[PDB]
């Protein structure tokens, strides 16, 4: 609830801003989507839309040594419970192979998570979040989610 | 007054739009251009002009009658 | 008063110093040439010009 | 039937295309004012009926924004021009000229 | 949270200006009611930087303008600015008042209806304005205005005898048409303030007619950005007039003293009342002239009782497209015969033009949209 | 009568190179992000 | 010109805010030295010799 | 308008007719007093007292 850590989660929780969201990275050969995804009421995706493009401008330009403890953490926790047990180890053996040409060993994946301060973090999502053109899929009822000009607006902060 | 979300009720139309910085400002601005204001001027000339020429017409007359009035070639 | 005294609040002070000394330049050289303070354009090479 | 009821029926048709709704791709009662009989009228529509009326106003809308008109073959042909809001339309007036009779007496 | 929406006053900006439902498809004609709003700003930031030098006394009234012209440093900048910004404001408030007519707009009862008691005040405001730098055309325009007023049956001789002060139009008529002309751009700011309140309501009209729910985009930044372009082209047109052409739109007599013993050769208003002081000297009776003269402006509000059309603009009304023309190229006849001398083809043409005004609105327009009804079986 | 008339020779060239250099900018960002809906493309799909 | 004049005008100055701003503000100080007296200069010629500055040298002292 | 043409409303008139007869009244009466319209007042007893 109320609690979370997260602040779009916490503002969303308290608030009734959804009824789910969730962060991705999807990756393929040289390119990939990045962003997120959520459902929620019709009367509630304007604030939806806000309350999350304002998190990736204040990681984007403000981002802290404790909470990116916390997302290094929740991280290697994310590593290790799903490489658990013969299915999943072997479905990373089989797609690392593809993809990396080897298989990134669990402590080097530890030393690439560990170096990640918050200067890192800001760097990284300005790189590739900040001032950039979106893909945005919209269904259902959608009379409330906002313009693409706005929703591009809100891809830069003026404060900055 | 009513606010996105509240407006009406619409139902299976898909709206497909492109970011500003991925299109150009003028497509083809003189090319679809020219043709399209032609096109609207023919589609109005009919309605609009009648009355002003109507008009011209009956200023031309009405300042060419206010001249030679006042002037007599008899006494 | 006291609850902003930390370690995340001196990151975040510092995250923000760059940016707001940035716009502490966009005030002064907006007011120097909304004023014409001579003062301080004197000093500027092609603005010189206003030989009394 | 007659050879001057065509002549009034071709008039008809010279008024309907000036009119130009049709190039817009609308219906003859899209382009109706909206009143509280209309209004009641569109409500009573079945959901196919709306759909595609809300899609003629959108298109419309859209091509007048971008100050355009539709392809001459894709322009509402006034043979089929279907009046479907016509029986609603009359039921309605038809209730509400009841409800004044009612309110007289 | 958004604080756009959440705080009480930026809550207002943000219904207004920002978040507001507005029609994909608003012509360039929708620009004007942004721009009126430009022209009242614009008027009262040059009439108070104007009211800081003037003198309201028939001493050094001529004087005092003079003074800000010549000596008042860019005094002569601001005068022709606030001049200009009244003819701007008046081009505005008819091509405003043309797509009201035109698109259906009139609809909006209260909207219009307050829009009507807005085209009034400024009228009243403009009038009064024009008597403050005391010129031949500021006195001679006042004198055979407030006259008028005496061909009313019994009030009278009363009336024109209190709004004058006196007798005639003397020393404290032009010292409270200043204080009046101070107080009203307030007041109507006020009502342009209501205007809109009532407009909010049901959001904008739009070329078709038809409703634009289905349709609906964000005021910012279309209609942001759209404004400020329509502004710049304003700014244009008004510095095209106080830069090049200042003296254009102006009377020349209003640069010589105001002389209540001498009536000048011609007595002619600004282009903006033209029209109307056609329709006042074409019909030759006294009260039956101001009669027809308050129903010059006064039949907007009728005009709402006179929509006929199963159908709300006029996109889709070829008849009524003529017939509406005909009403613009009727008023520019109208005003083509303001300002001419009340000799022979102008008398005739004049009072031709008047009876057709009144006709076109009353008659001759609620009959088209009628027989366009019939043609489409409705 | 007209002392002023230099000086509103000399701005109103200002006024006319100026707005030569905005008036077609303020268009080109109003074109910009009009540019969103201008090609906008609309389908409809109703239920078989 | 490897990455283009734009390309390195936004990694410079556009990307911020704070440096947008201030290269508008540098850029509205030396845009009004060129323009003011530019347009001057324009005006000097439509007005060859008419001007108080181009005879002030036969009223000297 | 033919709406309101009927025997109810024929009733609701009949029913405020003496009410808009007396706001008549008031209206008159209070625009006599206010202007001190000499025209109706030279006819009123007590409030005759103004001789010229
Ligand atoms: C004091 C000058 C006035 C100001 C500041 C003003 C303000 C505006 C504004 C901001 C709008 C919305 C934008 C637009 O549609 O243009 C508007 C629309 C409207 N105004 Fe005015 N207006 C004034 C004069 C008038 C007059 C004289 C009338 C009628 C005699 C009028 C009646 C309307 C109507 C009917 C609309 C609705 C148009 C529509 O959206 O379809 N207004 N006004
Ligand atoms: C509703 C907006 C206004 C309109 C339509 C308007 C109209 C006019 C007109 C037509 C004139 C005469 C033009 C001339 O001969 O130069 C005038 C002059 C004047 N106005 Fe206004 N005005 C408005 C706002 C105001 C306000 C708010 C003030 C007071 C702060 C004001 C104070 C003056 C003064 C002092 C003059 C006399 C100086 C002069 O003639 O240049 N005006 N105005
Ligand atoms: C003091 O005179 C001010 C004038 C003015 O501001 O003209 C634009 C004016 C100058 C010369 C002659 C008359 C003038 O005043 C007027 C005033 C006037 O008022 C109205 C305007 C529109 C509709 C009805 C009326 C009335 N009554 N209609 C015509 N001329």
């Amino acid at each position: 609830g109320a609690h979370l850590s997260s602040p779009l989660a916490s503002i969303a929780a308290t608030n009734k801003l959804c009824q789910s969201f969730q962060t991705f990275n999807i990756c393929y050969a040289d390119t990939g989507l990045l962003g997120a995804h959520f459902v929620c009421d019709h009367m509630s995706i304007d604030d939806m839309m806000f309350v999350l493009q304002g998190q990736w401008m204040r990681l984007c330009t403000s981002a802290t040594e404790s909470e990116v403890l916390r997302g290094k953490n929740l991280l290697r926790n994310a590593l290790v419970s799903h490489l658990d047990g013969t299915t999943p180890v072997c479905e990373d053996i089989g797609r690392s192979l593809l993809t990396y040409g080897r298989r990134i060993p669990l402590a080097e994946w530890e030393s690439r998570i560990a170096e990640v301060d918050a200067r890192v973090v800001r760097e990284v999502c300005s790189k590739y979040f900040y001032d950039q053109c979106p893909a945005v899929a919209g269904f259902g009822p959608i009379e409330q989610l906002p313009d693409y000009n706005r929703i591009r607006s809100g891809m830069f902060w003026l404060r900055f | 007054g009513r606010q996105f979300g509240h407006l009406t009720r619409v139902r299976h139309v898909i709206t497909y739009s492109l970011s500003p910085f991925e299109q150009r400002a003028f497509p083809h601005y003189f090319s679809k251009g020219i043709p399209n204001v032609l096109r609207r001027t023919r589609a109005c000339i009919l309605r609009v002009a009648p009355p002003f020429v109507a008009f011209y017409l009956v200023y031309t007359w009405g300042t060419q009658e206010f001249e030679k009035s006042k002037r007599k070639n008899p006494a | 008063l006291t609850r902003f005294l930390g370690p995340r609040y001196r990151q975040l002070a510092r995250n923000w110093v760059p940016t707001a000394q940035l716009w502490g330049a966009v005030g002064a050289v907006g007011l120097v040439w909304a004023t014409d303070s001579r003062l301080i354009l004197d000093w500027v090479p092609y603005i010189n010009g206003k030989f009394k | 039937v007659s050879a001057s009821s065509r002549w009034l029926e071709g008039i008809r048709k010279w008024y309907y295309n000036a009119a130009g709704f049709n190039k817009l791709g609308l219906m003859r009662d899209d382009t109706i004012h909206e009143n509280d009989d209309v209004k009641e009228a569109i409500r009573r529509l079945p959901e196919n009926l709306y759909d595609d009326r809300v899609f003629r106003i959108k298109r419309a809308l859209d091509l007048s924004m971008r100050q355009q008109i539709l392809p001459k073959e894709q322009w509402t042909k006034y043979e089929e021009d279907k009046s479907y809001l016509e029986p609603y339309l009359k039921e309605v007036i038809r209730e509400r000229k009841e409800r004044e009779e009612w309110a007289k007496k | 949270t958004n604080i756009r929406k959440s705080h009480p006053l930026m809550k207002i900006v943000n219904n207004a200006f920002i978040d507001l439902p507005a029609p994909s498809n608003i012509s360039s004609w929708w620009n004007f009611g942004s721009l009126l709003g430009i022209c009242l700003i614009l008027q009262i930031l040059t009439g108070l930087f104007l009211a800081m030098h003037y003198t309201s006394d028939t001493t050094t009234a001529f004087s005092s303008v003079t003074h800000i012209c010549r000596d008042v440093n860019y005094g002569w900048i601001i005068r022709y600015m606030h001049a200009n910004g009244a003819s701007m404001f008046f081009i505005c408030l008819y091509m405003h008042v043309g797509r009201g007519l035109y698109y259906g707009s009139y609809t909006f009862l209260e909207t219009w209806n307050i829009g009507v008691i807005l085209l009034l005040t400024v009228m009243a405001t403009a009038f009064m304005g024009y008597v403050l730098p005391w010129g031949q055309m500021s006195f001679w325009g006042a004198t055979v205005i407030t006259n008028l007023l005496s061909a009313i049956p019994y009030i009278g001789t009363n009336l024109v005898e209190w709004i004058w002060g006196g007798f005639s139009v003397d020393k404290a008529t032009l010292t409270r048409f200043f204080a009046f002309h101070f107080i009203l751009p307030f007041i109507i700011m006020a009502i342009a303030m209501v205007h809109l309140l009532f407009l909010h309501e049901t959001g904008s009209n739009n070329p078709t007619g038809i409703s634009s729910d289905v349709d609906k985009i964000p005021f910012h930044p279309y209609y942001t950005i759209k404004d400020i372009l329509g502004a710049l082209l304003l700014i244009l047109a008004l510095m095209l007039l106080v830069l090049f052409a200042p003296d254009l739109l102006g009377d020349p007599d209003n640069y010589t003293p105001a002389n209540p013993l001498n009536t000048p050769p011609h007595i002619k208003p600004e282009w903006y009342f033209l029209f109307a002081y056609a329709i006042l000297r074409s019909i030759p009776n006294k009260l039956g002239g101001v009669l027809a003269l308050a129903f010059s402006i006064l039949i907007l509000a009728l005009i709402p009782l006179l929509h006929t059309s199963k159908q709300r603009s006029m996109m889709f009304r070829p008849l009524s497209q003529c017939l509406f023309w005909a009403l613009v190229a009727d008023l520019l006849t109208l005003t083509w015969i303001g300002g001419q001398p009340v000799e022979h083809p102008y008398i005739t043409i004049g009072q031709l033009a008047s009876v057709l005004y009144f006709l076109l609105i009353l008659v001759l327009m609620p009959t088209a949209g009628t027989i366009e009804n019939k043609l489409l079986k409705w | 009568a007209e002392p002023e008339h230099d000086h509103r020779k000399r701005m109103g060239l200002k006024m006319l190179l100026m707005m030569g250099l905005l008036l077609p900018l303020v268009y080109a960002m109003k074109r910009h992000k009009w540019s969103v809906l201008k090609s906008r493309k609309l389908a409809y799909r109703p239920p078989k | 010109v490897a990455p283009t004049l734009t390309a390195r005008l936004y990694s410079l100055l556009f990307r911020r805010t704070s440096t947008f701003a201030l290269t508008i503000v540098v850029g509205a100080l030396f845009f009004e030295r060129a323009f003011d007296q530019g347009a001057d200069a324009i005006y000097e010629h439509i007005n060859e010799g008419k001007l108080w500055k181009h005879i002030k040298h036969k009223y000297e002292n």
